[PDB]
RNA sequence: AGAGUUAAAUUAUAACUAAGCUGUAAAAAGCCCUAGUUAAAAUAAAAUAACCCACGAAAGUGACUCUAAUAAUCCUGACACACGAUAGCUAGGACCCAAACUGGGAUUAGAUACCCCACUAUGCCUAGCCCUAAACCCAAAUAGUUACAUAACAAAACUAUUCGCCAGAGUACUACUCGCAACUGCCUAAAACUCAAAGGACUUGGCGGUGCUUCACAUCCACCUAGAGGAGCCUGUUCUA
């Protein structure tokens, strides 16, 4: 894992509101979970990626995530 | 997933400190709970703020605007026939789901042990 | 309520049963009607086949009987009807060609119509919130809304009339006024409507 | 504030309609779990209160969870019983 | 269950394989019982809460001669037997 | 149970910090 | 007919008009929902003040304003007054969770105003600012 | 423990628009140097992640980065030594927001309370104290067992080596001593006198302005009719006689 590439980051964020998805949603091993938490706030604080929205230049991406928006 | 339990309750074996504090303790019943009753909201608010629309502009003359008139009597009905009707069928259906007698039924033919 | 729960109310109306065969499912109710072997109820003694009564006449001759004096309400809608197809024709032969077209004379359709305009669209009950009661505006149901409009009609007629004007002619002119719209029966639906739109702010506590 | 606007928290309407873009937007706070952020957030409550409704929370939502999945094992005997009368 | 562990022979992917070897031992004395109370003419009684055979348990005993309570056994039946039964019951002396 | 001891303990102790503030 | 529901970037290439005008172009309205009162503001797309209004500007009272149905009338009449100067379309903006919330966009609505896109933009501290202590000590 | 940084809010202060804003079950008081939108320092606090259960001895710690760093080749052990949540004290600074006290407005027979508005100490940093908690997970530390075995409830029953405690209840987290930057304080801690109980867990009723379902059919509301309570008389009581 890595805070450079927002895209990895962004993945596991939501679009509407930019919170992060917990363990139910986002489906890793619990050493992941934590990098991947950890990598997202250290590039939310450094200025690499948004926080209040999804980046929309990344908005297209395959969709890993478990939730449903639309029903 | 089920959220996991080791190390939450308060034993004698747990090292670390408790963690959730259940006030009953956590031990599935023979039965599950009764289906909650939907609080009721007011009806009709749109069509009886269009209605008194009229009524203030045109100084309370039913001769002026009567379509509003009649799309709230069409609303007040439309109200009782579903409050007549939606009472019987939302005691019957549950959709996906599986009525609260038969599921008390389903649970006591198959039992939750403590004992033994 | 000496009748079982078997027991239904009667159909009166003859031309229900004169003409059957153009249509097939009042048929098909029918002969379940009579093939459930259906207990039917005696006719009420108000209620008969005459083509001459009206319904809205009976409830309002039913709502004019005080204590047991049938015979009295009806003499009373009788000189009542009398006496406003009589003011309509005392105002047809002084008018002039386009005002004896516009004029109604059928003391029935004049009633019907009085009691169309005379019936309050919006009511209010009282809830209690917070220890204290308040009015909130609620639709009403066809029978409650004609029902106030007779009530109406008898509580001013019996209330603010003098003792010396009878009580028929005070009953056929406050028909008039209420034909007209101008009747203070139709001042008091308005006041309601004036106190529901004071009050559309708590329609929200129903 | 200092971000850009209008992209965050906004659903747009199809055919003319807003009520549904409404129960849409209503639904992604909800799975967000802010709508209730907003009602805890009216008031204040103590550290103390907050680790009693969250022990609550994880109480319920084991037992819940668990129960559904008894629900969903023994779904399958629903069925008529083709012993009756034995 | 923690009784059977000196029954059971081991475990096949997680399930449960039971010795016949003990199951044959066992079996040659029970019948032999069976056997021996039948001769010395007594009451035997076939018992099987389970609504998936039960009407095989009630013809093999209809067949047998010997008596069969597949249904609900209700609460005091063999303990208050004089208040269920009649005045005079001579109890089961076998029960299957 | 115990908050009888509780509230006994808590009602001399009121009275006791009643006298210091007193005297 | 693929429809998006994310907006349409101003730095993208997208071709969306309402009434030949761009996404950004079009007016705002800010529709503050509070528990007590509901206050309507629609402005230009340089942020000109277009026109304003409120629940107690529609002649309610102070239990009265909390209600919906004070909203929807300032909805209806906050469209009127952007009707009499002129736009047809507007993005409208929510903040704060309020009982006016349904009720000020179905005035917006029906007060002859067009929207195409709602953004809930309510005041989320990140544990900041301390509320005040909560009822019934 | 230091040093550096700020995303979401919020605010001082400006520019346009409006006459209202806040406040609740409902109202008043307050503010109209007000409210909405757009720009924004300083201070305070660190959504989601967290349905995670880690670090520290405990208190405690979950915005980011860096530095230093988490004893014991690991038994028990004090009145010795070192820490010890919040609240509180001396001096300096900061003060968005919250708020004891206080002043107003509601409610009430009264309300120096629960509800609303404003503000102070205080909550923040630096430096020194104070050494108190339902400091509770009411379950001591270190090695082990599932043998015997269910007072009750609760977190099942127990072996070995130690340490601190426990001798009826009230009096009593008290009086008088020793010690302490504490002087309305903390620790240690009785007696005179009174009683035959003080207690812990349960069983069943009763009750509940506690919660959830189904109801009331002249019965509670919504709602219908005729009356009483106002007048005269009859008649029965209560008071005087
Ligand atoms: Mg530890
Ligand atoms: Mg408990
Ligand atoms: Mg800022
Ligand atoms: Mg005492
Ligand atoms: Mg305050
Ligand atoms: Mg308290
Ligand atoms: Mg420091
Ligand atoms: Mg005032
Ligand atoms: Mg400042
Ligand atoms: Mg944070
Ligand atoms: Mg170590
Ligand atoms: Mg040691
Ligand atoms: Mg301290
Ligand atoms: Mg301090
Ligand atoms: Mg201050
Ligand atoms: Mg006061
Ligand atoms: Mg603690
Ligand atoms: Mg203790
Ligand atoms: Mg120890
Ligand atoms: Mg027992
Ligand atoms: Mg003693
Ligand atoms: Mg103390
Ligand atoms: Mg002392
Ligand atoms: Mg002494
Ligand atoms: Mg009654
Ligand atoms: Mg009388
Ligand atoms: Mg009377
Ligand atoms: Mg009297
Ligand atoms: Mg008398
Ligand atoms: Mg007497």
């Amino acid at each position: 894992v890595d805070y450079k590439n927002v895209q990895l980051l962004s993945q596991f964020i939501s679009p509407f509101t930019g919170c992060i998805y917990g363990r139910h949603i986002t489906g890793l091993c619990g050493k992941k979970q934590k990098e991947i938490t950890k990598a997202i706030k250290r590039a939310q604080i450094l200025g690499f990626m948004p926080v209040t929205y999804k980046d929309p230049a990344y908005l297209k991406d395959p969709k890993v995530c478990n939730i449903k928006y639309r029903e | 997933a089920t959220p996991s339990l080791r190390g939450r309750l308060a034993r004698l074996g747990n090292p670390r400190r408790p963690i959730l504090k259940p006030n009953k303790p956590l031990i599935l019943a023979n039965h599950v709970g009764e289906r909650r009753r939907e609080k009721g909201e007011a009806t009709c608010i749109t069509e009886m703020s269009v209605m008194m629309a009229c009524w203030k502009q045109n100084e309370f003359r039913d001769e002026a605007c009567r379509k509003e008139i009649q799309d709230f009597f069409d609303c007040a009905s439309r109200a009782e026939a579903a409050r007549k009707m939606r009472s019987i069928q939302e005691n019957l259906g549950e959709l996906g789901s599986l009525p609260p007698k038969k599921l008390n039924k389903l649970l006591h033919r198959f039992p939750n042990k403590p004992h033994v | 309520s000496r009748y079982g729960p078997e027991y239904k109310d009667p159909q009166i109306d003859k031309e229900y049963y004169r003409k059957p065969l153009a249509e097939q499912t009042e048929e098909e109710k029918y002969e379940r009607d009579f093939k459930k072997t259906q207990l039917i109820k005696a006719a009420p003694a108000t209620k008969t086949s005459s083509v001459f009564e009206d319904p809205v006449i009976s409830k309002f001759t039913n709502m004019m009987m005080k204590g047991g004096n049938k015979v009295l309400a009806r003499s009373l809608m009788t000189q009542t009807l009398e006496a406003v197809k009589r003011k309509q024709f005392a105002k047809y032969h002084a008018a002039s060609a386009e005002e004896q077209a516009t004029i109604e004379r059928n003391p029935y359709t004049i009633f019907h119509q009085a009691l169309k305009n005379c019936e309050p669209v919006i009511g209010l009950v009282p809830i209690l919130k917070g220890g204290h009661f308040y009015q909130v505006p609620v639709p009403l149901a066809d029978r409650r809304r004609r029902f106030l409009a007779m009530k109406w009609m008898i509580a001013e007629c019996r209330e603010k009339k003098h003792r010396r004007v009878l009580m028929p002619e005070k009953l056929s002119q406050e028909l008039l006024e209420a034909f007209h719209n101008q009747g203070p029966v139709i001042k008091r639906k308005h006041d309601m409507h004036k106190m529901a739109e004071a009050n559309r702010a708590l329609a929200h506590y129903r | 504030a200092n971000h850009l606007k209008f992209i965050a928290r906004t659903v747009m309407v199809q055919e003319g309609n807003v009520e549904g873009a409404y129960r849409t937007l209503n639904r992604i706070l909800t799975m967000d779990g802010l709508i209730e952020d907003i009602k805890r957030r009216r008031y204040y409550e103590k550290p103390c209160r907050r680790r009693q409704r969250e022990s609550y929370e994880t109480c319920r939502r084991i037992y819940n969870m668990e129960m559904a999945r008894k629900i969903n094992f023994l779904m399958r005997k629903n069925r008529a019983d083709p012993w009756q009368g034995c | 269950h923690r009784f059977m562990e000196p029954y059971l022979f081991g475990s096949r992917l997680g399930q449960d394989i039971i010795d016949l070897e003990q199951t044959a031992a066992h079996l040659q004395l029970a019948l032999n019982f069976t056997a021996h109370v039948a001769y010395r003419e007594g009451i035997i009684l076939f018992v099987s809460r389970h609504r998936q055979f039960a009407h095989l348990i009630e013809t093999t005993a209809r067949d047998c001669g010997e008596y069969a309570h597949t249904r609900y056994f209700k609460g005091g039946l063999l303990t208050n037997a004089p208040l269920l039964l009649g005045p005079g019951v001579r109890l089961p002396d076998l029960i299957i | 149970k115990n908050i009888l001891k509780i509230r006994r303990r808590k009602m001399n102790h009121h009275k006791y910090r009643k006298l210091v503030k007193r005297t | 007919s693929s429809f998006s529901i994310y907006p349409p970037i101003p730095g993208q290439e997208n071709s969306l008009r309402w009434a030949g005008k761009k996404f950004e172009e079009i007016p705002i309205a800010h529709i503050k929902a509070s528990y007590n009162n509901t206050q309507i503001q629609v402005v230009s797309a340089a942020h000109q003040p277009l026109a304003h209004a409120s629940c107690g500007t529609e002649g309610f009272r102070n239990a009265k304003k909390g209600t919906g149905i004070a909203a929807q009338t300032a909805g209806i009449a906050a469209a009127a007054k952007a009707t009499g100067k002129g736009v047809t379309h507007v993005r409208v903006v929510v903040k704060g969770l309020g009982p006016g919330r349904l009720s000020a966009i179905k005035g917006l609505t029906m007060g002859g105003l067009e929207v195409i896109s709602i953004t809930d933009n309510t005041p989320i501290p990140h544990n900041g600012c301390r509320p005040r202590k909560a009822r019934r000590l």
